């Protein structure tokens, strides 16, 4: 609306707070969960 | 279709009764009536597939009649008999094949596979033989309304239901009140469980009531009741409504007093049985109410009354269980049985040639979805595909 | 969203168990400790709540979570407990001379129960059932009861002199007091020192785990003698030392939370 | 409970639970040292137990608790009892510190500690408030800015903070929800703690014995109601309120209820 | 039916004979442990009864998978019938019941027992798989 | 004969139960009881273990398969026990001021421990699981332990100051240390008359039989405060002599060596 004065790094200040929250801990609990499926076929695909 | 069954009739009694050195005087009609279906086909050219894996053929009839010259029988008759008698049945295994396996909200009772549209015209009719069969029978009672029935051996009219309901619950279920039951095909097995034994309630006392509906009315049942249910007497680990935390139950089975077997129709009552156990008898009933209760046995022994303490641990659970098996049923319309083979043949051919589902038919015609939800275009589409598959039966089982 | 109303539930066997909730109701509860005071004289040292905690942090429960709350002995403990958390932990020392007294302790905290008052001086009392015990708290209890007759006169004692009467608990910091059910006592009591009141026990108590530390287990829990059961919130340890007993009780934390559950009430 | 309830316009309405509530519930008085002062007699409460005998009441249910000041009952009062009845005399001097019994009694509050020393706290909604109970109560407080700096007062003296309680027993304070506030009181002999308002408590009937229903629950000065359970008598004497109760109090348990939330013998709920 | 498929082998086409509760399963009774010790206090296996038209599995575990990798255990059966069969119309249940009570059972050898007591829960990650 | 490995196991339930393995057992079998000094110091007689041989010799067991191995006390035997036979018998003597150190004997002959070394002065270590504790053993152990954080530095200790250390053990000559597992600690300990053992408890040994002699069960085998079993193989009796108790051992050696088995490593 205004640039109100002279900001710092908004992108910066906005993802210190993004990398916490619900959307991120998911996309990492997603890409962990993949990565552990394909690690292993000893398991049986136990997540049902 | 009843042409259809006509024609499947004729074929069997035709490859059983047609063979060599046997009596024409045993085979004359037949062999009237096998002239007489080959003089209605001659001229005709169906088509048969087209949904799914199934191919598309084409049948073209253009055979030669039966002499009745014969004063008995032979090779170069039989063998005649034979390489006519195989076409037609491939044609009738097909059709049956492509009318299983198509479906429609809008009368289905109308046949399918059009070919089966053609044999239903007016100068089909001329192959009736005898419609003889419980299937077929029915099939045209309803047609020209009347009192049906198909009997069947142990059905399957419960759907798959393994569930409880607690009327007195906490966190950490240590003092519950309740009852479980497992609903399965012919079979109900229900058990209500007190962990106090009934030491705070009025009279030591504790009621349970199951209330059954059924979704097709029965008739003319033959029951077997017993009591102290057995997949619900040993020890279990069970989870909660929510399926978050789990519960123990190690029970103690008693026998039920005061109990009462109530078999009704549209909310009133038809037969009822207090404390009769072993084979018994229900009419007509569209629902059943099973209401037994717990007991606190008065006099106890020390090793009985070191189980049920005034206390909360309670380290065995009072049960009072019964078994309700449907051995013999009447119904006025289809269901599926562990005697007959219609549904097996029906879901094998659409396993068989991938039949996509379609808007009447759950997927893979699961009886439990089939039955829960059992609306008149499902039981109609139902009755159609069990008949032509009772008709496909009676040639290639 | 109904209160006060108890309605049956409904589920099902084909449904699938949940995930493990344990790392999050140590995140969303809170714990607490009850320690004698021998404990931290043998330890002589001042920040082991602290170092307590930072184990715990390795355990699941946060910093201000977990809450240590000092008891000089199991009598004074006794006097008008308040336990207000949403995960307690007893470590209670043995005593062979204070074996009622512990017993009586017990039976106050892991079960709940709902008490009304009691006016000695105007009205003679009665048991009901086996549940409605007379819990009697203060600095040093002397309580005597007279049982009386249809005709509410005494039974082997005199209404008017109270020295007649049957002394049941002498100069006691708790008491609980089971009597003959069905008939009407009149009581005397220290009441300048010691309230007493009118309890029905109701079920258990499911946020509370008693620990004994040392000798084997005696608490009887239960007031009658027949059953005197066990239960899986009352947990024994063999001592010598105390930083040993509080490792413990670390590292099998989530043992106990499993054995405890929150409050129905 | 999350499930819901059913129920039917067609079924008949059941007989009167009234002559059974009063066989097992308890019914507990609080009258002040003034009425049996005025009274001066010693057998008056089995007197009115006798009385209620005749009410349906039996026996030993009915309880006399005295309390020798408003401001002592004030403060930690434990209402342990099935049906509570509270005989309230009015007095200009004291009509905040009675609304502000009333407000504590009469509803149902979940309370947390407040450590004032190390943490500075906030109130979030309009029923999340700051209760403290003792001897003698003085709380100043200063609220802060974003940049954790004073707003007219100063951090460190607390002469600069603003006083919200002079020499008061019992306090509730309400303050503007939304800013950081830092506290200074007599923790030596007042404990303060941060309690949320949830519903009312059906269990407590206030009476008001002399002077028009002023009592202002809801801190909010736009309610301004007056429930069932706050009644309001005119006297010259206390036999004379006493017999009243005992003549009407029927409808006085009609206008009450049993509680719902659980069971508790202080004036509130405990979560740490 | 019989004089029918008899008639057919003999010219050659795909008979059938419509079977009711049919006896195809031999009486089979027996375990199978895949950690023994000679104690037998710590157990993990599965014993199956196969009679007639019927078949009760159950799979056993002492330790609940305390030990095994994400709390969890796996258990097999393959039934490999001598003739093939068609259209069966079969009935599956969970919880089976003559493997759910306490029992005394002889090792291998018939040497020395070993004690059951069962605690039954729901199988998960179910596959009934029928193969040709 | 495919050692190292474990194969699936197969049988039946048509078998018939075999002969009774009992007098065979006993004879290609021995038995070692460990009596305490007090036994033969009240007895007072030189021929004892002859007259206990020819009594065993009724029960089958012949003259030279029994062995008895006495110790002066159960802290000299808790001192290295080395058990070595085919079925051990220990009879122990009860003490509330030693009954932390006949638990821990008990946890440590009744199961098999698979024990690795501890080297202190280089390394710091932590624990894996439940069952992966730290055995002391020697003549006077003094064990100090310091947690650390993430960053290698204490908790309410400091690294120098041995001093700070928490104190687990005091002068014990068996010591069974269970900590917080997932937390490095630095160890303090007199490594010259004790040597410390990192061991993991596998399953039990079914080839020893500990027999209180004297007060109630009180042998709480598993370190967590939660389970406080009571195995089989663990027996009491009432004592006034000893005599009478030599006498119902060998009257009831047969359900003795019923409830153990001979050992699987
Ligand atoms: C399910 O539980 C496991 C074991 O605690 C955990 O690793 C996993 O993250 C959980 N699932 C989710 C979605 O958090
Ligand atoms: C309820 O009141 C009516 C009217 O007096 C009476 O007839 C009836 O019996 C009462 N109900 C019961 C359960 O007694
Ligand atoms: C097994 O025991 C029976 C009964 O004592 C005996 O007759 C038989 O000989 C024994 N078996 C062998 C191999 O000795
Ligand atoms: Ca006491
Ligand atoms: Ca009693
Ligand atoms: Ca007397
Ligand atoms: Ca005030
Ligand atoms: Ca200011
Ligand atoms: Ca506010
Ligand atoms: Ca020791
Ligand atoms: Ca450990
Ligand atoms: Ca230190």
């Amino acid at each position: 609306k205004s640039t109100i004065d002279a900001a710092k790094s908004m992108a910066t200040s906005v993802m210190k707070k993004f990398k916490k929250s619900g959307l991120a801990n998911s996309v990492s609990t997603l890409t962990d969960s993949l990565s552990d499926a394909a690690s292993s076929i000893s398991r049986g695909a136990s997540i049902r | 279709m009843d042409v259809l069954y006509s024609l499947s009739k004729t074929l069997k009694d035709a490859r059983d009764k047609i063979v060599e050195g046997t009596l024409y005087s045993n085979v004359s009609d037949l062999i009237q009536q096998f002239n007489q279906m080959i003089i209605t086909m001659n001229g005709n050219e169906f088509q048969t597939g087209g949904i799914g894996n199934l191919p598309i053929r084409n049948w073209n009839f253009d055979f030669g009649l039966l002499g009745t010259t014969l004063l008995n029988l032979d090779a170069n008759y039989v063998e005649t008999a034979r390489n006519t008698i195989d076409y037609f049945v491939d044609f009738v295994d097909n059709v049956c094949m492509d009318e299983m396996v198509r479906e429609s909200q809008r009368n289905g009772i109308a046949p399918q596979s059009d070919s089966l549209r053609k044999l239903s015209g007016i100068k089909f009719k001329r192959i009736n033989f005898d419609n003889s069969s419980e299937y077929i029978e029915n099939w045209n009672l309803q047609n020209r309304r009347q009192r049906t029935g198909f009997t069947f051996h142990k059905p399957n009219i419960f759907p798959y239901s393994a569930s409880f309901t607690l009327n007195r619950s906490q966190p950490a279920h240590d003092n519950l009140m309740g009852t479980m039951w497992l609903n399965a095909g012919s079979e109900i097995q229900v058990a209500g469980f007190d962990y106090s034994c009934a030491i705070n309630a009025p009279a030591n006392i504790q009621q349970f009531e199951h209330i059954v509906q059924l979704r097709r009315v029965l008739t003319t049942a033959t029951i077997t009741l017993l009591p102290d249910a057995e997949r619900f007497s040993f020890p279990r680990v069970i989870n909660s409504a929510d399926g978050a935390t789990t519960w123990y139950f190690n029970p103690v089975i008693l026998r039920p007093n005061n109990v009462e077997v109530e078999f009704l129709l549209n909310g009133q009552i038809i037969n009822t049985y207090q404390a009769r156990f072993g084979t018994i008898i229900a009419r007509n009933f569209d629902t059943i109410r099973l209401s037994f209760q717990l007991m606190r046995p008065p006099n106890m022994t020390p090793a009985v009354a070191a189980l049920f303490p005034n206390a909360q641990p309670f380290e065995h659970h009072a049960t009072v269980g019964l078994t309700l098996r449907i051995e013999s049923a009447v119904c006025e319309s289809v269901l599926a049985d562990a005697s007959k083979t219609m549904l097996a043949n029906v879901t094998s051919v659409r396993q068989e040639y991938a039949i996509p589902v379609g808007p009447v038919f759950p997927p893979g015609m699961n009886w439990t979805d089939l039955i829960t939800n059992y609306s008149p275009s499902r039981e109609d589409n139902l009755q159609r595909v069990f008949t032509v598959a009772s008709i496909r039966s009676m040639l290639v089982k | 969203q109904n209160y006060g109303i108890n309605l049956p539930i409904t589920g099902s066997m084909d449904t699938a168990y949940a995930n493990s909730t344990q790392e999050e109701t140590f995140l969303t509860s809170t714990l607490c400790l009850y320690y004698p005071t021998e404990a931290a004289t043998e330890i002589n040292d001042n920040s082991w709540k602290d170092t307590l905690s930072q184990l715990f942090l390795t355990k699941g429960w946060p910093t201000g979570s977990v809450y240590f709350k000092e008891y000089t002995d199991i009598a004074s403990f006794s006097v008008d407990p308040q336990l207000y958390c949403d995960y307690n932990v007893v470590l209670m020392k043995y005593d062979a001379t204070l074996q009622l007294d512990m017993s009586e302790l017990a039976d106050l905290i892991l079960n709940e129960w709902l008490c009304n008052p009691m006016d000695i001086t105007l009205y003679y009392y009665q048991q009901t059932d086996e549940a409605n015990k007379w819990i009697s708290m203060g600095s040093s209890c002397t309580i005597k009861v007279c049982p009386l007759n249809t005709q509410t006169l005494g039974i082997g004692c005199l209404t008017t002199d109270t020295a007649t009467f049957e002394e049941v608990a002498t100069a006691e910091k708790l008491v609980i007091t089971d009597v003959v059910d069905g008939v009407n006592h009149k009581l005397d009591v220290t009441t300048a020192t010691c309230t007493i009141r009118n309890c029905k026990k109701l079920g258990p108590r499911e946020n509370v785990a008693v620990i004994q530390v040392g000798g084997s287990d005696v608490l009887d829990i239960t007031a009658d003698p027949t059953t005197a059961p066990q239960t899986e919130r009352m947990m024994r340890i063999n001592w010598k030392k105390w930083w040993q007993v509080f490792y413990t009780v670390v590292d099998y934390v989530n043992q106990i939370i499993q054995a405890m559950s929150k409050r129905s009430r």
